DNA sequence: TGGTTAACCATCGC
DNA sequence: GCGATGGTTAACCA
DNA sequence: TGGTTAACCATCGC
DNA sequence: GCGATGGTTAACCA
DNA sequence: CACAGTGCTACAGAC
DNA sequence: GTCTGTAGCACTGTG
DNA sequence: GTCTGTAGCACTGTG
DNA sequence: CACAGTGCTACAGAC
C-alpha cells in the first residue's frame, strides 16, 4: 500500500472539509462545493478524473427532467446498487446548505445517459417524504439494506441545531446530537418510519456505517453529550416483513474508535477504513482493513502507508474514496500569499 | 474640574488612545494641578451607561427565538460553534452586539432629541406615547486587506466584513389618519458619526458558508423585530415604538450573493428587474421594477424543484438568474456611491474610445489601447488635476464628472460631431446627476426630478444613435439602472443617496484606525475594543457634549 | 491655566491633530472654563522656539560652500531645480532642514541634560567649554508604498526616502591626556523618540539620478561639517563643540547603492571585506576588514580608467565589485535588525530543508518544496504562535530563533542525529546573538563577547561538516559577516546593536501616521507638515514635560 | 514621411530623458542608461536593433584596452568620420554622471573587432586634456571641423553648476549657462584652447550644432539669463592655421528657434531636423529639412508626419537618430500599476 | 466530429 | 489587483 | 558552431 | 510582494 | 538583546 | 474604608 | 490697541 | 449633491 502526491491544477477552491465523492458507473463524482453553484457548473456536481498525478474536475450537465440540489457539505451518502427498477443511484440526505441550513429533503441521484466523449448526464430527483418524516440533520450516516428480498434504506446518527423553542440568537450554532431513533426509509413510496432503540442511550455523529445483506455496522463516531469516542461497535439487523419492519440492535463492545472515517471499498464487501481521528487532537494514522463475514465483521490492521511529514503533522484532514481500492485525501495548507489552493491532495492505494 | 462624561467625549471624539489620554491626564495633573481631566477608571465606568446592555427595555409581544436578557454586551459572533475538529472549523473571529440592545442604546441615545422634537412640534410630551415609528437603515460592506495578527490562532482570513446601522428617522402617527409627523430626521446620514457598528468579523464575503453562519442569527433578530413594538422608558415616560428596516448601502456584489443572484457580470444585469443584457441595450429607458425578496424565494423554489423539467438554460431563463437561495431581504434600490463610480468607469471607457477613433477601427490592438489610456491620463493629469488611479475611487468619479472635466477630453477627440456628442452627453448626465445623489430630491432639486424621464430618454437615444458601436448588444449594470429605474424608486422611497452606502463605507476608515490605534492588541480581544470604541464614537450623547454649542 | 509649552507637548507627544486639539480645547473651555489649554495660535507661537532656524550660532572656520544664515527653516529639498522642460525633470517633492541648523536645535534642546552631565560629573560648568565632542548617528532608509495625491502635480513616484539623525553622545576631552568623560550617553537609540527626521523625499531609492540630486547638498555640508567646530551659547556660557559622524543603520541594498558596490546578491558578498562567495564558503570565520570609502574611490578610479588594460571580468575581479562611484562615506559596520532578519530567513530555509530530507535527494520537485513550507508554517503557527509571513519581519525573526521554535521544528525532522545538529546549531547562534544585538556588549554580556570567535568557529565547521550539502559553494551575505566580522567591529566600536537600523526604520511608522493624520494634505504643502510635526515629536525639551517626576 | 509605433519589449527601463544614440559602422548604439551600470551590462552601452515594430537592446562587451565610462545623460556627441588613421569615432564630452556630477573628461569611443556573430567590440579611450580644459558642463554640443586639411573639434554651449563662490547647499541643483567661449579641441594631442568674440553675448544651451567642411551652424538654444529661445542662428567659421587658429562668427537675421532637437542625417550633409520645442510649454510639431549649401544653410519646412494624439499632446519628449534618415522618439507614459515601461517608443521615417 | 480544457480576451462590479 | 460571466478560438481525445 | 536568447531557475536583500 | 546576480538550459540566427 | 504603546483586569500604596 | 496608579498579559507596527 | 475664532485653500481617505 | 477633517494664513469681532 502506498501514496501518490497530487497536484490540484485548476479548480482547487471547490473542495471544503465536508464533501462527497460518489463512485458509480466508472468515474467518480465530486459532490458539494464552496459556496453556491457558479455558472461554470450550474449543477454543482463535478466529474473527477486522475491522470499522471493530475487531479481534474469537470462540469456535469443535468438532464431536463432533473431537479437541481444545493451543494450540501456533510450529507449521508449511500450507494444504491444496480437492480430493479432503476440502476444505479447515489442516495443523499440531507447535508447542510452553503447558505447555512439543513436540507431535510432527500435527494436521489441517478446516471441517465451517455455519450459521447467522456460525457454523462445525471438526473437528480428529490423524493418527497410521507411521515413520520426525519428531521433536517447533517454529518450523519445512511446505508442500504436488503431483506427477504425487499430493499430499504436505514438512516441514523447526526447533529442538528438546538430545537426551535430553545434556540437563541446567542445560542444557535450550538449544535446537538439528534435523538437515537433510526429511520427505516422505504425508497418507494416516501414513507420512512421512525424507530426507537432499547440499546441506544445517546446520539452519535460522524460515525461510519457499512452495510451488507440485511445488516449494518456502525463504526464508532463522536458523541457531543459526553465528549468521547466509543470503542464499542454498533451492529443492527433488520427484518422487513409486511406489514411492519422489525429492527434489532446489538453491541460488539470492542472495535475501532474513530471519527470522520473514509471508507474505500476494495473487495466484494470488504472496505478498507482509512479513517479520520483518534482523539480530537489526534488523527488516526493506522489503517484498518475491514471484512464483512456473515458470522460478523472483522478488522485486521494493515500496515499504514508511509506518511510524508506534512500529512503526519496536520491538524485536520478529510477526503473520500475514488473507489477500486483507491482513495483521495486532502491537507489544508497555509502561507501568504494564499496558496491559492487551500488544500494539497494525496492519492492513496491498497495492494 | 471637568465632568467625567464630557471628558470621555473629549477622548473618543478626538481619537485619543486611553494610553495617550492617561499620558495627558497624568501630565496636566502633575504640572499645575489641581487635576482637570478624570482618570481612566471613572471614564471606564462613565461609558458603561452609553454602551449597549445598560437601559432596561421590553418588546411586545416577546421576540421569537431571541434572548430576553437586556444587559448583554459584546458577544463573540460564533454564537455557540461547537469547535469540534471534526465539524466545520471555528476559524472566524467575530464580535457583535445583540441587535435589539444595540438598537435601544442607539435610540435611547436620541431620547433628548425626540423630546426635542416633541417639544418643538408643540405636541404634548406626555400625550401620544405609543404612536412612534422608527425608520432605520441597516448596511453591510466587506473590506479586504486586513492584516492577520500572529496570535494564538485560529488561523484567520485577511478579509473583514463590517456590518452596521443608522437611525434615519422617527415619526409619530397616532392619532392616525395622517402623514404622521416627523419628530426626528437625520441631517447627515452620509456621515460616519451617524453610523453605529453592529457587528465585526474576519471573513471573506465570497465565502458564503462562514458569512451566512455568522450573520444568520442577526437576520433572525431582524425577522423577529419586524413584528413586535419596542417599549422604552424615555424622557421620563414609558413609550412604545415601531421599526421599519431598509436594507440599503450594500454594494451590488453583496446584494446579489445575499439576495441569491447570479453575479455580477452575467447576462442578467438588473437586481430590480428581469431584463437581459442585449434586451436592455435594445431599449434602455423603459423598465418596471419586479423582483423582490419574496419573489426571489419562490423563484428559487421553482429552480431547485424545477417542476416543468426544463434544461439548464431554459430553466435559467424562467427564473431570470435565481440559482442560489436568498437568506436576507433588501429593499430594492440603487447605491449612490457605487453607481456613481460605475458610471464614471464607463465614461472612462468612452473617453478612452474617443481618444483614438474606435468606431472607425472596430477591433484595434491592445497596444494602441494602452497608448490611448496613457494619453487620457496625461491629459487628465494636466487639466482636472488627477492622478491615474488603479481602482477608481468615488472621489475621482466626482472630479471627472463635470462639463469642466469632459472639456479636457474634448481637446483630444479628432472630430467635431463626436467632441460635441460626449459634451452634450455629460451635460445630460449632470442634469440627471443630483436626483440619485442629493439627500431629498423632492425639494432640493424639484425640476431635475420633474424632467428626469425625458432627459434619460435623450441620453439613451444619444447612445443608440452616435455611440451604438459600443452599446450595440451591451450596456453596464449600473448605467442601465440609472437610465431606467431612478424615477420609480425616488417617487416610491422619496429619496436616494439619502440611503447611500456612503455612511457605511466611510465607517471602514474608522475601523482601521480603531484597530490600529484603539485595539488590545491580539487576536483574542481585538474586535472587542474596535467595536466598543467605535460604538462610543457614534453616540450623540457624547457628540453634543462636543458641540458645547458655539 | 497651564503653561503653553507643557500643553504643546500634551499635544505633540500624544499624537494629537491640531484640529483635534482645538476641538478638545474649545470643549473644555466652553464647559466649566476658565480655559485650561492654550488656543492654537500660542501653541504655534510656542513651537517656533524649538524648530530649527531659531537659536543663533557660529562655526569656525566658516563651513565651506554652505550658507551662513542661521534662521532658515524648512527648505524644499530641490535646492532650486531650474525646472526647464528641456532639462532633467522637477518631478520630485522634498522638504528638508538645513543640516547644521537641525543639529544645533537638536543639541541646544539637549542643553539641560548636557549641563546636567556637567554638574553630575562634578565638573565645573564654567570651566572647560572648549573640549566638547559630539558623536552623531546619521541614518537613511527607503520606504516603499506611498500613495500619490491627486494634487496639481508634478507626477511623483509612490516610493519615499526618509533621511534622519540621532545624537548618540557628548563627551569632554580637554584638559587632554584622558579617556574623555561621557557627559551624555543616550539611553535608548533604538527608540523612534530618539531619531530626528532631517530630510524627506518622494523618490525611489534605486533611482540614483534623483537621489544623488536631492541628497547631494546634505553630503556636502557633511564633508564641510566634520572639520570646523561648532560654537553655541549654552547654559549662559558660549561653548565649543566638535562633531563625529557615523553612517550606520542603512539597509544593505542602500549601502551597496551608496558606495558604488554590486547589489545585492552578486559574487562579491561583502561590504566590509573583499572575499567572494566560494572563498567565503571554504574558510568561513577568518577575514580581516578592508573596505573603506577613500580607497573605494581609488577603486572606482582603477575601474573607470582601467590603467593596466584588462578584460571586463579580470578588471571586475581585480577591483572586486567596484563599478559605480561612491557618493557617501559610511562606517564599516553591520546593521543589527536586517541581520537578525536575514539570518532568520536563512534559518527558515534550513528548517524548510530539514523537513523532508534534502541531503538525501540532491534536488526536489517545486511541488514538494511548497509542501515542505506548508507543513513548516502549519506546525510553526501550531506551537510557536506564528502566522505565515510574506516577508521576514524582525519581530517574527525574534520569535523564530529560540530554543523553543527549533524544538518546535525538531518534531518534524525524522533523523535524530540531525535534530541535535540544528538544535546545537541554534544554541551556538543564541550564544553569539547578544554580542551584535546588545546595546553595550563589553559591559552587558562580557563572556559571550569573550568567547565569540571560538563559538563562531564551532558554528562554521558545524555547517561545513554536517550541513555542507547546502553550503558547499555558497553562503548568505549577512550570515557571512556575522560568522566573521562581529568581533572585529565590537572592539572597533564598543557596540553594534547600539548603532542599529531600529531607530531609523521605527521612524517610518511615524512618517505614515504623521502624513496621514498630521499633514496638510496637498502634494505641495504636506511634506512640510510631516517633517515639522515629526521633528517636534522627537524633541527632548518637549518630552520631559511628560513625566515631571512621574 | 511616416511614423510607426514601437513596442519596447524587455528593457525600456534603461532609457531616460537625457541620452544618446550613436550611429557608426552600420548598427546604432544606445548610451547613458538610467543610473550606474548593472552587471548585465558592465560597459553601459547597448547595441539597438529594430525589427518588425520591435525595439531591442543588447549588451556590448568592451575590448581589453578600454576605459569604462559612466552612463552620462546629456553629453555632446560628435561623429568623427572614418579617416587616417582613426576610424571611426564617436566623441563624447562630457555629459553628467548618474551619481549627480559633471564629467569634464572627454571620451573617445571607437569600433575595434567583429563579429563573429556580429558582436561588436568597442573601445573607450578618455583623452587627457592639456592646456586650459573645458569646464564640466552638460547638454551642450560638440562638432567636427576640417580645414586645410587639418581636422579638429569645436566645443560650445551648455550649462553648469554654480561657480565655487556662489556655490551653496541651498543653491546647488540650480544651474546656469556656461560663459560663451568656444573651445578648439585638437584631437591630437589633448590641447584644447579657449576662444571668444563679442557676437556671443550669452551661453546658449540645449542647442543643436551641424557641421560641414570647416563650418558649424548652431540652431537656437535656450538662454537662461533672459529665459528665451533666439530665432537668431549662429554660424561659425574656423580657419586652422599654424601656429594659431582663427575663428570668426556671425548671425543669421532669421531662422529656426528650437531647443532639445533631434537631427537625423538623411543625405550627405543634409539632415531632417525633427526638433524638440518652440516654447517652454508648446513643443515643436512641424519638421524641418535642413540642407547645407556652401553658400549657406537653408531650411525647407517638410510636411510633418501625421501625429497620433499621444505624441501631439505630450508635455515632454526626447530621442535620437537611428540614422538612415530614421529616428526614434519617446513619450513618457502615466498610469498605475506602473506599466512598467516608463516610455512608449515611436519610429519616424523620411521619404 | 466532438467537447474537453485550456486559454485568452473583454465585460462588470468590488 | 481579484473573482465570475460569456463568447471566440483553439487544443485534443475519440 | 556560436551567442545569444528569452527564459527559467534559485540566490540574496529590500 | 520587487529588483539584480549567476549559471543552466534551450531557442535561433549565420 | 527595539520600543512605546494597547485596554483591561489585579492589587498594591494613599487620605 | 474609598481613590488612585502601575504591572501583569500577548502582540503590535515600522522593516 | 491686543486677543480670539472661523473661513478661505486644495484634497484627503474609506469604497 | 459625503463628510470631517488638515494646518495655515487672512481678517474679521471682542476687552
Ligand atoms: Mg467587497
Ligand atoms: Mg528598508
Ligand atoms: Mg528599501
Ligand atoms: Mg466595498
Ligand atoms: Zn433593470
Ligand atoms: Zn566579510
Amino acid at each position: 500500500m502506498s501514496l501518490q502526491p497530487l497536484t490540484a491544477v485548476n479548480c482547487g477552491s471547490l473542495v471544503q472539509p465536508g464533501f462527497s465523492l460518489l463512485d458509480l458507473e466508472g468515474d467518480v463524482y465530486l459532490f458539494g462545493q464552496k459556496g453556491w453553484p457558479k455558472r461554470s457548473c450550474p449543477t454543482g456536481i463535478f466529474g473527477v478524473r486522475i491522470k499522471k498525478g493530475e487531479l481534474k474536475l469537470r462540469a456535469i450537465s443535468f438532464s431536463n427532467n432533473s431537479s437541481y440540489l444545493p451543494p450540501l457539505r456533510c450529507p449521508a451518502i449511500a450507494h444504491f446498487e444496480a437492480q430493479d427498477g432503476k440502476p444505479e443511484c447515489y442516495l443523499i440526505h440531507g447535508g447542510r446548505t452553503p447558505n447555512n441550513e439543513l436540507s431535510s429533503s432527500l435527494y436521489m441521484l441517478s446516471v441517465d445517459s451517455r455519450g459521447c466523449n467522456r460525457k454523462v448526464t445525471l438526473r437528480c430527483e428529490e423524493k418527497e417524504l410521507v411521515g413520520d418524516v426525519p428531521s433536517a440533520r447533517y454529518g450523519h450516516t445512511l446505508s442500504v439494506i436488503n431483506s427477504r428480498g425487499k430493499t430499504a434504506c436505514v438512516l441514523f446518527g447526526g447533529r442538528s441545531y438546538m430545537p426551535p423553542t430553545e434556540r437563541t440568537t446567542q445560542n444557535w450554532n450550538s449544535v446537538v446530537d439528534c435523538p437515537p431513533q433510526v429511520y427505516l426509509i422505504d425508497l418507494e413510496f416516501g414513507c420512512c418510519t421512525a424507530h426507537t432503540l432499547p440499546e441506544l442511550t445517546d446520539g452519535q455523529s460522524f460515525h461510519v456505517a457499512l452495510a451488507r445483506q440485511d445488516c449494518v455496522y456502525f463504526l464508532g463516531g463522536h458523541i457531543l453529550s459526553s465528549d468521547c469516542r466509543p470503542s464499542r461497535l454498533i451492529r443492527l439487523h433488520v427484518e422487513l416483513l409486511l406489514g411492519s419492519p422489525v429492527l434489532t440492535c446489538t453491541i460488539l463492545h470492542e472495535g475501532l474508535t474513530i471519527t470522520s472515517a473514509i471508507a474505500s471499498p476494495i473487495g466484494y464487501h470488504e472496505y478498507i477504513i482509512f479513517g479520520g481521528y483518534q482523539s480530537e487532537t489526534q488523527k488516526r494514522m493506522e489503517c484498518t482493513y475491514v471484512g464483512l463475514d456473515d458470522v460478523g465483521v472483522h478488522m485486521e490492521s494493515r500496515e499504514p502507508p508511509q506518511w510524508t511529514s506534512e500529512i503526519s503533522h496536520s491538524r485536520t484532514w478529510f477526503g473520500g474514496s475514488l473507489g477500486k481500492g483507491t482513495a483521495l485525501v486532502a491537507i489544508p495548507s497555509e502561507g501568504n500569499p494564499t496558496p491559492p489552493e487551500a488544500y494539497h491532495f494525496y492519492q492513496v492505494s491498497f495492494q | 474640574g471637568l465632568h467625567p462624561a464630557v471628558c470621555l467625549a473629549i477622548r473618543v471624539n478626538t481619537f485619543l488612545s486611553c494610553s495617550q489620554y492617561h499620558k495627558m491626564y497624568r501630565t496636566v495633573k502633575a504640572t499645575s494641578g489641581r487635576q482637570i481631566f478624570q482618570p481612566l477608571h471613572t471614564l471606564r465606568n462613565a461609558e458603561k451607561e452609553l454602551l449597549p446592555g445598560f437601559h432596561q427595555f421590553e418588546w411586545q409581544p416577546a421576540l421569537k427565538n431571541v434572548s430576553t436578557s437586556w444587559d448583554v454586551g459584546i458577544i463573540d459572533g460564533l454564537s455557540g460553534w461547537t469547535v469540534s475538529v471534526d465539524d466545520v472549523p471555528a476559524d472566524t473571529i467575530s464580535r457583535r452586539f445583540r441587535y435589539d440592545v444595540a438598537l435601544v442604546s442607539a435610540l435611547k441615545d436620541l431620547e433628548e432629541d425626540i423630546m426635542e422634537g416633541l417639544r418643538e412640534r408643540a405636541l404634548d410630551d406626555s400625550m401620544c406615547t405609543s404612536g412612534f415609528t422608527v425608520v432605520v437603515k441597516e448596511s453591510c460592506d466587506g473590506m479586504g486587506d486586513v492584516s492577520e495578527k500572529h496570535g494564538s490562532g485560529p488561523a484567520v482570513p485577511e478579509k473583514a466584513v463590517r456590518f452596521s446601522f443608522t437611525i434615519m428617522s422617527i415619526s409619530i402617527r397616532l392619532e392616525g389618519e395622517d402623514d404622521g409627523i416627523t419628530i426626528f430626521q437625520e441631517q447627515k446620514p452620509n456621515s460616519e458619526l451617524s453610523c453605529r457598528p453592529l457587528c465585526l468579523m474576519f471573513v471573506d464575503e465570497s465565502d458564503h458558508e462562514t458569512l451566512t453562519a455568522i450573520l444568520g442569527p442577526v437576520v433572525a433578530e431582524r425577522k423577529a423585530m419586524m413584528e413586535s413594538r419596542l417599549i422604552i422608558s424615555v424622557g421620563g415616560l414609558l413609550r412604545s415604538f415601531r421599526f421599519f428596516f431598509r436594507g440599503t448601502g450594500y454594494d451590488e456584489k453583496m446584494v446579489r450573493e445575499m439576495e441569491g443572484l447570479e453575479a455580477s457580470g452575467s447576462t442578467y444585469i438588473c437586481t430590480l428587474c428581469d431584463s437581459t443584457r442585449a434586451e436592455a441595450s435594445q431599449n434602455m429607458v423603459l423598465h418596471s421594477i419586479t423582483r423582490s425578496h419574496d419573489e426571489n424565494l419562490e423563484r428559487y423554489e421553482i429552480w431547485r424543484k424545477n417542476p416543468f423539467s426544463e434544461s439548464a438554460d431554459e430553466l435559467r431563463d424562467r427564473v431570470k438568474g435565481v440559482s442560489a437561495k436568498p437568506f436576507m431581504e433588501t429593499q430594492p434600490t440603487l447605491d449612490a456611491l457605487h453607481c456613481d463610480i460605475g458610471n464614471a468607469t464607463e465614461f472612462y471607457k468612452i473617453f478612452q474610445d474617443e481618444i483614438g477613433e474606435v468606431y472607425q477601427k472596430p477591433n484595434p490592438s491592445r497596444e494602441e489601447r494602452r497608448r490611448w489610456r496613457s494619453t487620457l491620463d496625461k491629459q487628465l493629469r494636466k487639466k482636472m488635476k488627477l492622478k491615474p488611479v488603479m481602482r477608481m475611487n468615488g472621489n475621482y468619479a466626482r472630479r471627472l464628472m463635470t462639463r469642466e472635466a469632459v472639456e479636457a477630453v474634448c481637446e483630444l477627440v479628432p472630430s467635431e460631431e463626436r467632441r460635441e456628442a460626449l459634451l452634450k452627453l455629460m451635460d445630460l448626465y449632470l442634469q440627471m446627476k443630483p436626483v440619485w445623489r442629493s439627500t431629498c430630491p423632492s425639494r432640493d432639486c424639484p425640476d431635475q426630478l420633474c424632467q428626469y424621464s425625458y432627459n434619460s430618454q435623450q441620453f439613451a437615444d444619444l447612445l443608440s444613435s452616435m455611440f451604438k458601436y459600443r452599446y450595440d448588444g451591451k450596456i453596464t449594470n449600473y448605467l442601465h439602472k440609472t437610465l431606467a429605474h431612478v424615477p420609480e424608486i425616488v417617487e416610491r422611497d422619496g429619496s436616494i443617496g439619502a440611503w447611500a452606502s456612503e455612511g457605511n463605507e466611510s465607517g471602514n476608515k474608522l475601523f482601521r484606525r480603531f484597530r490600529k490605534m484603539n485595539a488590545r492588541q491580539s487576536k483574542t480581544f481585538e474586535l472587542e475594543d474596535i467595536l466598543k470604541h467605535h460604538w462610543l464614537y457614534t453616540s450623540k450623547y457624547l457628540q453634543k457634549f462636543m458641540e458645547a454649542h458655539k
